[PDB]
RNA sequence: GGAGGGGAGUGAAAGAGUACCUGAAACCGUGCGCUUACAAUCCGUCAGAGCCCUCGACGUGUCGUGGGGUGAUGGCGUGCCU
RNA sequence: UGCAUCCGGUGAAGCCGCCGAGUGAUCGAGUGGUGGAGGGUGUGGGAGUGAGAAUGCAGGCAUGAGUAGCGAUUAGGCAAGU
């Protein structure tokens, strides 16, 4: 029958993506792919068999057009008139990692397994990360050809 | 003659309630509410036995795509090359190879890449 | 007002469990030689003899 | 030899009574009357148009 | 497994909920501790429950020959016994039912060692 | 080694000694059917060409004819009265592969 | 205190104790196993991790033509009747 | 129920289960437990013959809920007793 992982088959690898001059959605799609495990042949949609994904230089993410000023990240407090919006530039200068996070989190499944997958995502605005002990492999975002 | 119907009646009740083990609340305990769910449950099972083929196909395809893109080829051109090479292997066994015999998967990938044309974006 | 629907067993029991009793904490007392157990609230009165120890 | 337990009606002699209102796998829930109308609770005369 | 003795107070004039409220304080406890708890418990059902526990203890002592020191309330449960029905009259001619519930309090004490 | 055997309109990955349930074959227990293949893997080398495979078969001993699980169909449509009960036990054969 | 019970006895049987033949279900408990306190659930279905039990095999615990109970998790999914 | 057969205090029915079976209603002269006296099969005959719904009827039991309320406009308390 068709393969299912059993309790020790989920191997974790650490990848690291330099988000310098990389397109936001491009990076986020790639990272969600790795975090979910679509790049793996052991992929089982009921399993977080994905890989850890570090993102560095999140502040240097590339955003096309006027999205830096006319795309808003909205948020609601639950209270009336509690809609607070903040552009992507405002968000980049305040909380740089939040744009990359939000992008990936939206590209991920909105479920309990998605929540479990978020934990493998580490995002850092500089070029440096503390997860060097884990020996992360650099991951260039390629495009398979045809 | 007058017929006490409990004896014939309780049978379907026993049947349904024995089928409705594991259900929450009324659905496991009461005939009238277990019956409602056994309708839904067997409808869902009929639907899902047919959608299961699609779901497993979806899974096998995901795994094949993964292994293929690890061997530097897309799923679509892999399938194209296999059909051009006359490999009638099904996606189930391709996925099983991708998991258990990546070398054989690479061999089939090479086969498909050979059988593909030189310009896949040409009419031919 | 009235309840719209029959509360499920789970919820009913979930709060019916909260209708419990906090057991009283007891302490030892040596009235008439024997070691009996009483509440600390009643310790003094038990030493005196104002506590019906059945 | 022909005993009483050897006696059987001829084929087609006995057709089972149709029992209406005994489940939706049979003539159930309306007894072939349809939904509403005079014809759902009464029968209409033949002398009436 | 352990040696045991049982008691049942059947047709007790208290409800099984109000018995369980006190039984849950003594389940698993030694007989001495249980009787002290039920003595100093403000709940009225503590009295019957204690009578039953004492009965099972004395049964273990006399009928079965066990030391009352080693006794534990290994099992205890109340069961919703019969239920007499009455009519409380109310406003505007209506008549509400009242349920005088009873309980069967069963106890099984075991002489678990120390 | 192993192979991918075509039978029952489906495909089964098998090796020698592997026991597989397949659709009903017009055979009897103790018989030794010979089945075609779609792929053969003698470790590293991978036979995939149609002629090279048609030169290969897979021998399998029929152990028993059996019946699959009881499928219980109860088709239902709301507010019509339409119920339809039905059942199924699919006939199957158990094959122990012996050679490739 | 009684009620009620436990021993003892009667009885073929007290799982026949004047609440009494059998003694279902709703309903109420107790105990054991599994599960559940970051989660949005027509309450199930399909896949299914892990845990427990069981039947066989070999070899000594991993495997199976397996069976069951639980169910993390994923997909799908708008009660019955009129 | 007619007829013919069969089972049964060496334990029928009913009930609870296990293991299973059938395309379906459903089955179990397969099994255990409980139980205590009538049942099964075949062939015909006859039906008070199948309920989930009728704001259905009766009984029993839940939900609310250990919730409201515990029935005026006077007020109870101490000691001693039983």
């Amino acid at each position: 029958p068709t393969y299912t992982p059993k309790a020790g088959d989920t191997t974790r690898s650490w990848y690291v993506i330099d988000a310098s001059d990389v397109v936001l959605g491009r990076l986020a799609s790639a990272a969600a792919t790795l975090l979910r495990g679509k790049h793996k042949p052991t992929f089982t949609p009921n399993v977080d068999g994905g890989d850890f994904v570090i993102v560095i230089n999140a502040d240097k993410i590339a955003v096309s057009g006027d999205k830096l000023t006319k795309k808003f990240a909205y948020r609601h407090s639950g209270y009336p008139g509690g809609l607070r919006k903040r552009t992507i530039g405002e968000l980049l200068e305040k909380h740089p990692t939040r744009v990359v996070e939000n992008a990936i989190i939206g590209m991920l499944p909105h479920n309990k397994l998605g929540r479990q997958i978020q934990k493998k995502l580490k995002v850092y605005a500089g070029p440096d990360h503390p997860h060097a002990a884990q020996q992360p492999i650099p991951f260039e975002i390629k495009q398979v050809a045809q | 003659a007058r017929v006490k119907r409990a004896l014939n009646a309780q049978k379907k009740r026993r049947t349904v309630l024995k089928a409705s083990k594991g259900y929450r609340g009324q659905r496991s305990r009461l005939y009238r509410k277990a019956k409602e769910q056994q309708l839904h449950s067997l409808t869902y099972a009929y639907r899902d036995r047919r959608a299961r083929k699609g779901e497993f196909r979806k899974l096998w395809i995901s795994r094949i795509n993964a292994a293929a893109r690890a061997n530097d080829i897309t799923y679509n051109r892999l399938i194209q090359g296999l059909k051009a090479a006359g490999v009638e292997v099904d996606r189930k066994n391709l996925a099983e190879l991708a998991v258990s015999d990546p070398a054989a998967f690479t061999a089939l990938v090479d086969v498909a890449r050979a059988a593909l044309p030189e310009d896949v974006n040409a009419p031919s | 007002a009235v309840p719209k629907r029959r509360m499920s067993r789970a919820n009913t029991r979930s709060r019916r469990a909260q209708w419990k009793a906090e057991a009283p904490g007891l302490v030892t007392v040596s009235v008439a030689g024997q070691q009996r157990k009483v509440p600390r609230r009643l310790l003094k009165a038990a030493r005196l003899g104002l506590v019906d120890l059945d | 030899v022909i005993k009483l337990h050897d006696l059987k009606p001829a084929p087609g002699e006995k057709k089972a009574k149709t029992r209406v209102g005994r489940g939706e796998g049979s003539k159930g829930k309306t007894a072939g009357r349809g939904t509403k109308g005079t014809k759902a609770r009464k029968n209409v005369p033949v002398m009436f148009e | 497994e352990f040696p045991s003795a049982t008691a049942k107070a059947r047709y007790v004039r208290v409800s099984a909920t109000k018995a369980r409220r006190v039984i849950d304080l003594v389940r698993g406890k030694s007989v001495e501790e249980a009787l002290d708890i039920l003595r100093w418990a403000p709940q009225a059902a503590s009295e019957p429950v204690a009578k039953v526990i004492a009965s099972a203890a004395a049964n273990a002592q006399n009928n079965e020959g066990l030391d009352p020191s080693t006794l534990v309330v290994a099992t205890v449960y109340a069961d919703e016994g019969p239920t007499a029905k009455r009519i409380r009259p109310r406003a505007q001619g209506r008549a509400f039912r009242i349920r005088k519930r009873t309980s069967h309090i069963t106890v099984i004490v075991e002489s678990r060692p120390p | 080694t192993y192979a991918i055997v075509k039978t029952g309109g489906k495909q089964y990955k098998v090796a020698a000694g592997d026991v597989v349930k397949v659709e009903k074959l017009d055979s009897e227990p103790g018989a030794s059917v010979s089945l075609p293949v779609a792929l053969v893997v003698d470790g590293a080398n991978v036979t995939s060409k149609a002629d090279d495979l048609a030169k290969v078969a897979v021998t399998a001993e029929v152990l028993e004819h059996t019946k699959g699980p009881k499928i219980r169909i109860h088709k239902f449509k709301n507010k019509t009265g339409y119920h339809k009960r039905q059942g199924h036990r699919q006939q199957l054969t158990v094959l122990k592969v012996t050679g490739i």
